[PDB]
């Protein structure tokens, strides 16, 4: 019953972050325990085996045995390898009648798209880093799945959309700036989500005596704007195409691929998991050279 | 000087403390031992704010500005460079603001008035004891409390109320706002019909009660009377601070959520869940 | 203000409809613990 | 209290009187024809509110009282700017706030003649043209602006919603200074109706609420409030003129709040950037500095229309 | 043109030259009762100079 | 003791009493309601070696944070 | 240049070649804040300004099922972020409406 | 014990039980139909063994 | 006003239910202690 | 003592009784909220197993 | 009002009930000290 509050601005600003001090520790604790443990590594010699492999080329044969471990305990349940495989045939993308192992096509996609956050969006995930367990949690479908709707909708903002501003650069009037109050009501209902999809209020990102001030503002303001352009990356690369892989149970109602936003990884938390580092332990994933100076295994 | 007729009221009698010691006038303003105390507090006060002004950027008005210390003082007094002067300042407010409150019963006392205006001015008094002490104790540190600035406590007001998205959500500041507006609405009002009635069109009767009576009528449906409207009046502004008290002290100690979303039980009452 | 003799008749009647409505109140529960125990 | 008198014959010679003072008659409450044509056209626009708010829940019944205060009767798209909008998007809200504004003026001129009626000065309609005045400049800004877009929604969180998102873009309405002397006029009118309600309920006793009286007829009970303003802080009204106080802070309150509204967008676009040039804002330590690759990095666009398909990314 | 002047300014001051008026206005208004004060030094009219005493008239009844 | 009841209205008093065993009577329940290990209209039929029990310390990952960095 | 010359035999500062007894430090208001100049210096640290909005040449409408009943813009996230009731949520689109010849 | 009803009056008392059963009945049929183990309205017909249950401890 | 006949008798009534009540609450608790003991 | 002629019996004893209840729900609360004495969760852990602050 | 005969039997009562609960008190807190300390 107590508040938890932590400072995040000069003194007397009220910049500051609220936090009921019971919900979070049952908020934190619903993490921890969860929370899945990883399998240690290997360096092994020798050439690839594989048949059908096309992303994790460059990996010893114990780390990808060591990642396919964790994959099933990220998306499928610790030994689940039957989600994903035909378990009398790991290198099939197909089931035995023929029809495609559609799980697998969206995994090695995934695979992709997780090494494109790490590599290309290391500007918002720095040496945190994402893997399965961000988004999926231990199971098949993640938080924040969005589908469209109206034209409005603001999560297209993580999609096609671009630009959110609406305040004038300037003293005076000016036909650079031709807003509608409307727009501001439409910036102001995107906030809002991303607010809750951190567990955040305004002033994290802001100081509100003056919305449009970057040098005002937290340094988490620019970590943020790159979550804007990375989700629409995401979006439109891999998620979106994957509409002729699933089955349609998957799709919206318009036939759309869901879709990630914010709180997928977020999921109410100020940085996901709590900021667990999991990221570093797994080569497989990093897209990098180097994970915070620890070189790349190459084979 | 003295009015006309105020020399017959000016006798010893109905102070709280000092006895006849301070009870004496410096040209109009009577003294007493809370006047004392009164401008012992508001020249400490004052010259403190005056020294903070000095070791601040600047000496324009608008942007003097003491502020609290770091949440990270807790219930300490910090250093006075770092926001220990803000609460010195602070307590000297609070010493003033008391002072001014029961010097007021004195005079009361001495006119053989009730004590309705010491009272009514304690509604502002718990409105800024709620600001600076209530709510910055209920969340642990006093750095909670608003800075000394013209306009950089509008910028605190600012960033409080985007502490939980939508302020204009929160229900007691609904019911607050609404005392605000009703206030100001019923003084043009009370204030238009007696100036009516006392200043007619040129050759025209003085006015009368009834006359105010039947065009007050006229304007909400019923009859309100001459106590009637100075009790509403008292009772909306004074209920406008009160509310204005609880709306903030129930933002943090009691609610840290968006406001929009404590109207989730609204919703689901199960007459319609 | 009431006599005795009224306060003897009504203290009768509530306490029988206190005991009518306990013994409602009862096979409610125990139709409810035979439906759904709650320990 | 508690001893009330019951007068079965007329008072003004419970009841009330029928009869005239003059021109004025006594008795109904007071429409003549400005009344009634008020009524009419007030009644038409709430109708028209409440009808397309009842409409937006797909006239349910339940959802219209549950969802009551989030419903709306919104104003026209950003691109009609003053044109006229189609009825379903903004066509209504036009004619509802037309009839609202009518309504308004019509009960202004019921107010005025009564006030003449009872052989009064005209002091209350004045104090009523200061908030219609305000009123207005919710349809005069957006006619300034060029765009019925602009306009204040009629809904209970809806046009809360305008309000704060009407602050948002044009950065700050703190730093507007006859928003902040609007505010210094609304608290000053709480302070001054507190002190005078007060200071009457304390000489009540003494016969102080038969203000007309004491106006016209000094008694002690006016020498007493005098006094106790003049020995707390120095200086004091009369009888007359505390209400004269009362009447200049209330009437301040819109009439500069009006000034304030009509300014933004038109003179002035963001505040926050005219209270820099004139001094207003107070300096802080940089939270963040942004590299000269940021700060183009980071400027982002102005928002436009939203996307009117739906794509597919077949790939 | 005129960098710093602008309309917002303008329109302040035009204000604050009418609301110094109306204090004026209404500190005249506050003294057409107790004054001029008593003083041991003779009589005080303070400033600005008091309104006069106002004189009622009573709707006739005879 | 019964010159209690000169002293106090007797007739007042069960007025107070039964508002004060009622008040404090609501408070515990709904003190227990909420807690985890008597919220017993959800788990009443768990075996008392079920129930929730509180944990004898909460626990971490080291780089994790329950709150954000601040100052 | 942040700090003054030391003097390497004592270990004093010297201020304008001369000697200074105690420790030097360099003055500053609270916090080091320091009055903002005028507006250019203040936009001179900000972002530049915004790119011009992209606006579309046509509008197509929707499909009719994809139409809000409610036009209030914030209403996505004020109201529909916490109420999920079924009716409710199907109240929110338009129904379907198709010429009687096409049935 | 019907003395009892000379110090108070039936008239009154009478009222305020009424009033106390009706509040108290109606504020624990809508905490149970709150709850998920007693919805009844929606899960009524399921058997006991069927219905919803609390979380348990894991002590592990 | 309160007589010393009233008051001795109606403090019979007092501690006679007092006692009773919390002889009922006594069992409650050993009922309550015998389904989920919070020691 | 003659300290009931100063003061009225009647006043006291309702002054203490309810001084007494504050104090009394004050020090329940403070334990209730602790992590040590939150005893309606943590009550049936043994001493040597119920936490403790920092060394 | 009060007398000194009042004050005297007031009195003695007052101390009785002072050591009562200070008696009941007494064994809560060591029933408390024998489940968990706090020193
Ligand atoms: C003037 C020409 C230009 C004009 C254009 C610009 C200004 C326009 C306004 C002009 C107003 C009149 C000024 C004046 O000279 O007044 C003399 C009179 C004193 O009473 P009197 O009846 O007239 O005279 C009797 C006296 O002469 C003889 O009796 P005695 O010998 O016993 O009196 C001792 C004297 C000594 O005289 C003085 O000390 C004069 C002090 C004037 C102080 C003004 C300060 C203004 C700047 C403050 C900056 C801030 C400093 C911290 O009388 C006294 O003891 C003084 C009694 C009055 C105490 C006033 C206390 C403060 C009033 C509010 C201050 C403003 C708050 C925002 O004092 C007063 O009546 C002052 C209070 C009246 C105005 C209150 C207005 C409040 C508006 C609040 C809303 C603001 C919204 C934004
Ligand atoms: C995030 C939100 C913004 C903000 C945005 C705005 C906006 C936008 C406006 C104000 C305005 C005002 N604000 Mg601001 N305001 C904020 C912060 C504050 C704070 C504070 C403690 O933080 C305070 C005290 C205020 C106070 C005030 C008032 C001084 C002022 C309104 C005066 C008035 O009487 O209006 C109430 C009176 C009226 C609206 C007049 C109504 C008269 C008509 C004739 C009534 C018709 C009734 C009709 C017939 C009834 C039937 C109707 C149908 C049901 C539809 N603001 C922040 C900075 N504020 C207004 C102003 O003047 O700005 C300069 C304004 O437009
Ligand atoms: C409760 C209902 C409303 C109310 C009523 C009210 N106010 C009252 C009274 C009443 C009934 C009085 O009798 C009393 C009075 O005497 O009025 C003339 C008063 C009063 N209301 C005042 C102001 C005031 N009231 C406000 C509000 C309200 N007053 C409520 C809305 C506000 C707001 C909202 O901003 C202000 C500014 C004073 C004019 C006066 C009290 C005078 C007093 O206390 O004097 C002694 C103290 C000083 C002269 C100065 C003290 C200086 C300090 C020691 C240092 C500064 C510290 C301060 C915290 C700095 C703040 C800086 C700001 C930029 C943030
Ligand atoms: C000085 C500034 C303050 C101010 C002052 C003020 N307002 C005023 C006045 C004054 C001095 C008035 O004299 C005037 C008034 O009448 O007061 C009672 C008014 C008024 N201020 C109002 C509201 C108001 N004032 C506000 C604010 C303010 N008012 C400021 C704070 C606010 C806010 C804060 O938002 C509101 C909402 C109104 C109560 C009133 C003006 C009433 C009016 O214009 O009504 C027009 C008519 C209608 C709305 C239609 C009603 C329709 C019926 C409900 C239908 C019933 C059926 C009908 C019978 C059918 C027809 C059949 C016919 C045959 C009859
Ligand atoms: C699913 O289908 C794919 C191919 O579509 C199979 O993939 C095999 O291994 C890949 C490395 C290789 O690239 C690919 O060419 C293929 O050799 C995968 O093993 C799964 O196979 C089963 O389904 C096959 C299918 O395509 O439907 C089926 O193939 C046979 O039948 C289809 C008609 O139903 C006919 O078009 C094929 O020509 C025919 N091919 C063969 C080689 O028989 C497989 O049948 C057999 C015996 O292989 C299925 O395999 C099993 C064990 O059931
Ligand atoms: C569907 O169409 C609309 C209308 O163009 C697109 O909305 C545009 O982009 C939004 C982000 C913005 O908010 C809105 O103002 C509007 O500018 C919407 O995003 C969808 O886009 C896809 O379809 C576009 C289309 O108009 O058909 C298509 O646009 C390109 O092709 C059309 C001809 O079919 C031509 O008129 C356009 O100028 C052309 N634009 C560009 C930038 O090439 C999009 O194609 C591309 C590459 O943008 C479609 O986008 C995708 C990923 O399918
Ligand atoms: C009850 C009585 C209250 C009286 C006080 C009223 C207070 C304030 C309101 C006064 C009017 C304000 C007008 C503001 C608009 C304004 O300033 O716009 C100017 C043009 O100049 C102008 O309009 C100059 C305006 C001069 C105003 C003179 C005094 C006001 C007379 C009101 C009479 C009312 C009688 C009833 C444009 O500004 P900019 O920034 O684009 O210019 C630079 C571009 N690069
Ligand atoms: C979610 O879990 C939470 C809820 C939080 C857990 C907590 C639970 C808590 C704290 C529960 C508390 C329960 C409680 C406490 O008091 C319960 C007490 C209940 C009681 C007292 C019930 C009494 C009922 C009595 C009735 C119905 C009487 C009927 C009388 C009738 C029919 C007689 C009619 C005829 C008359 C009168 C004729 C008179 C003759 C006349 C005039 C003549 O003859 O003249
Ligand atoms: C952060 O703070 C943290 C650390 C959390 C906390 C801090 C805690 C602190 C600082 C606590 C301090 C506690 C304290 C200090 O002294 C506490 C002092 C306590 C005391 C004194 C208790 C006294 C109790 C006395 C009782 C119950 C008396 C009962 C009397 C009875 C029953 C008699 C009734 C009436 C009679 C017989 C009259 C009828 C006869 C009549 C009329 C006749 O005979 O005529
Ligand atoms: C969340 O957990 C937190 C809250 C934190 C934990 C802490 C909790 C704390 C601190 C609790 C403290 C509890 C407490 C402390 O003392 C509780 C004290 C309780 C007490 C005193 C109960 C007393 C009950 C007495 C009763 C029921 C009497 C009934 C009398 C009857 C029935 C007789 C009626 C007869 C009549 C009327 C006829 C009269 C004669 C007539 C008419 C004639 O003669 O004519
Ligand atoms: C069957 O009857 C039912 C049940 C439907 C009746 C019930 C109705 C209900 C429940 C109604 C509820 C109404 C509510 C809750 C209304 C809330 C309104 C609020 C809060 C409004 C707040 C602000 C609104 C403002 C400021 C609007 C201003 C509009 C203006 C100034 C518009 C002016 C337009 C003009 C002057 C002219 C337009 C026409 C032109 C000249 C442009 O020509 C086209
Ligand atoms: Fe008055």
């Amino acid at each position: 019953a107590a508040t938890d509050t932590v400072q995040v601005g000069y003194r007397g600003t009220a910049m500051e972050q609220n936090y009921d001090h019971g919900d979070l520790k049952t908020k934190f604790a619903q993490v921890k325990l969860p929370q899945s443990p990883p399998p240690a590594g290997e360096s092994p010699p020798g050439p690839l085996p594989w048949k059908n492999v096309q992303v994790l080329n460059d990996i010893s044969i114990a780390e990808f045995n060591r990642t396919m471990i964790a994959m099933s305990t990220w998306v499928a349940g610790t030994g689940n390898c039957a989600y994903c495989h035909n378990v009398a045939a790991f290198q099939d993308d197909t089931l035995p009648n023929g029809k495609p192992l559609y799980t697998k096509i969206v995994a090695r996609r995934m695979l992709q798209m997780t090494r494109n956050i790490n590599g290309n969006y290391s500007q918002h995930v720095k040496n945190t880093g994402v893997t399965c367990y961000t988004c999926h949690m231990g199971k098949p479908l993640p938080n924040g799945l969005w589908f469209y709707s109206s034209q409005t909708d603001y999560l297209r903002h993580y999609l096609d959309r671009d630009g959110a501003r609406v305040i004038t650069q300037g003293v005076a009037p000016s036909n650079a700036n031709r807003s509608s109050t409307k727009q501001a009501e439409w910036t102001y209902a995107l906030m809002i989500s991303q607010s809750r999809s951190l567990g955040v209020n305004c002033t994290y990102c802001h100081n509100t005596r003056q919305f449009a001030s970057w040098r005002e503002a937290p340094p988490a303001r620019v970590t943020a704007y790159h979550g804007i352009l990375m989700l629409r990356d995401v979006n439109q690369n891999y998620l979106a195409p994957l509409q002729p892989v699933y089955p349609a149970v998957r799709l919206g109602a318009m036939g759309d691929a869901p879709k990630a936003q914010c709180v997928t990884c977020h999921n109410g938390a100020y940085k996901p998991l709590y900021g667990a580092q999991m990221a570093k332990d797994f080569p497989a994933m990093w897209g990098r050279a180097d994970w915070n100076g620890v070189p790349f295994p190459g084979i | 000087a003295m009015l006309s007729f105020e020399k017959k009221y000016r006798v010893r009698g109905g102070t709280l403390i000092g006895g006849d010691l301070f009870d004496f006038w410096f040209g109009p303003f009577y003294v007493g031992f809370f006047g004392v105390t009164t401008i012992f507090f508001v020249t400490l006060g004052t010259l403190l704010c005056v020294w903070g002004a000095a070791m601040g950027p600047t000496w324009n008005l608008w942007q003097i500005n003491i502020a609290p210390p770091d949440l990270k003082y807790g219930l300490g007094l910090a250093p006075l460079r770092e926001g220990g002067l803000w609460q010195i300042i602070t307590l000297c407010a609070l010493g003033a603001f008391g002072s001014w409150a029961l010097r007021q019963a004195e005079i009361a006392r001495k006119l053989g008035m009730g004590m309705h205006i010491p009272w009514a001015y304690g509604g502002a008094i718990l409105a800024y004891t709620t600001l600076v002490v209530i709510r910055p104790f209920l969340l642990g540190a006093w750095g909670h409390g608003f800075p000394y600035g013209i306009f950089s406590h509008l910028d605190w007001v600012s960033n409080v109320g985007y502490q939980y998205l939508h302020f204009h959500y929160n229900p007691a500041h609904m019911i607050a706002v609404t005392f605000f507006f009703t206030n100001c609405l019923a003084l043009a009002m009370h204030g238009s019909l007696i100036l009516s009635v006392t200043n007619p069109p040129k050759g025209t009767p003085t006015g009368t009660s009834e006359q105010e009576n039947v065009f007050f009528r006229d304007l909400l449906g019923y009859s309100i009377g001459a106590i009637g409207i100075h009790r509403l009046g008292l009772f909306l502004a004074v209920g406008a601070a009160v509310w204005s008290a609880i709306c903030i002290v129930i933002s943090g100690p009691f609610w840290t959520q968006g406001w929009p979303e404590w109207w989730n039980w609204w919703l689901n009452l199960p007459i319609w869940k | 203000g009431m006599t005795e003799e009224e306060a003897r008749r009504f203290h009768g009647y509530m306490v029988t409809g206190t005991l009518g409505y306990v013994v409602v109140a009862s096979v409610a529960h125990f139709l409810a613990w035979s439906w759904r125990p709650w320990f | 209290t508690r001893v009330q008198v019951r007068t079965v014959p007329e008072p003004g010679i419970f009841s009330y009187l029928a009869g005239k003072f003059g021109d004025a008659q006594i008795g109904p409450i007071y429409l003549g024809w400005a009344g009634v044509l008020s009524l009419i056209f007030g009644f038409i626009a709430i109708e028209i509110i409440g009808l397309n708010m009842w409409a937006s829940v797909g006239w349910d019944p339940v959802e219209f009282i549950r969802q009551l205060p989030w419903l709306a009767l919104e104003p026209p798209p950003p691109q009609y700017g003053l044109r006229v909008p189609p009825l379903n998007q903004g066509g209504w809200y036009l004619m509802a706030g037309f009839f609202l504004t009518v309504s308004i003026i019509l009960w202004w001129i019921r107010i005025y003649r009564r006030a003449r009626a009872l052989q009064m000065g005209s002091h209350l309609p004045w104090a009523f043209a200061s908030a219609i005045f305000l009123y207005s400049t919710f349809f005069f800004q957006p006619l300034l602006v060029g765009s019925w877009s602009e306009m204040v929604p009629f809904g209970i969180f809806p046009h809360l919603d305008w309000t704060s998102a009407f602050s948002i873009r044009y950065g700050n309405l703190y730093y507007n200074p006859f928003h902040a002397l609007s505010i210094a006029f609304l608290y000053g009118s709480a302070v001054l109706f507190a002190m005078h309600g007060a200071t009457i309920l304390a000489v009540a006793r003494m016969g102080g609420e038969r203000e007309i009286e004491q106006i016209t007829d000094r008694g002690t009970a006016a020498e007493r409030s005098m006094l106790f303003w003049r020995w707390c802080m120095g200086f004091n009204a009369t009888m007359e003129s505390i209400h004269r106080w009362a009447w200049w802070f209330a009437v301040l309150t819109t009439f500069t709040g009006g000034i304030g509204i009509l300014l933004t967008g038109t003179v002035v676009d963001n505040w926050y950037l005219w209270g820099v040039k004139h001094g207003l804002v107070a300096p802080y330590p940089a939270q963040n500095q942004l590299t000269p690759e940021q700060q183009d990095l980071l400027r982002g666009r102005y928002q436009g229309t939203a996307p009117d398909s739906f794509p597919s990314y077949v790939v | 043109m005129m960098e710093y002047i602008d309309g917002a300014q303008i329109a302040l001051y035009a204000f604050w030259l009418f609301f110094f008026g109306l204090i004026i206005y209404l500190r005249r208004e506050d003294k057409r009762e107790g004054y001029p004060l008593e003083s041991p030094q003779g009589p005080r009219d303070g400033w600005p100079k008091g309104a006069p005493k106002k004189t009622y008239v009573h709707r006739d009844h005879g | 003791m019964h010159r209690i009841w000169l002293m106090y209205d007797p007739r007042r008093v069960m007025v107070a009493l039964v508002g004060f065993l009622a008040v404090l009577a609501l408070v515990i329940h709904f003190v227990l309601l909420s807690s985890q290990r008597y919220s017993w209209i959800e788990n009443g039929t768990l075996g008392a070696d079920q129930a929730p029990v509180g944990a004898s310390a909460p626990a971490a990952a080291a780089e994790m944070s329950p709150l954000p960095p601040g100052r | 240049p942040t700090a003054w010359p030391v003097d390497p035999t004592t270990g004093q500062t010297l201020i304008n070649g001369r000697p200074v007894v105690g420790r030097v430090f360099i003055m500053r208001k609270t916090d080091g804040t320091v009055k903002y100049p005028n507006v250019a210096d203040v936009v001179a640290h900000e972002a530049l300004a915004p790119l011009p909005p992209v606006v579309g040449s046509s509008y197509q409408q929707a499909p009719i099922t994809n139409q809000r009943r409610m036009r209030g813009i914030m209403i996505q996230s004020t109201l529909w972020d916490m109420d999920r009731k079924r009716s409710a949520t199907r109240q929110r689109y338009y129904p379907a409406s198709t010429p009687a010849n096409q049935l």
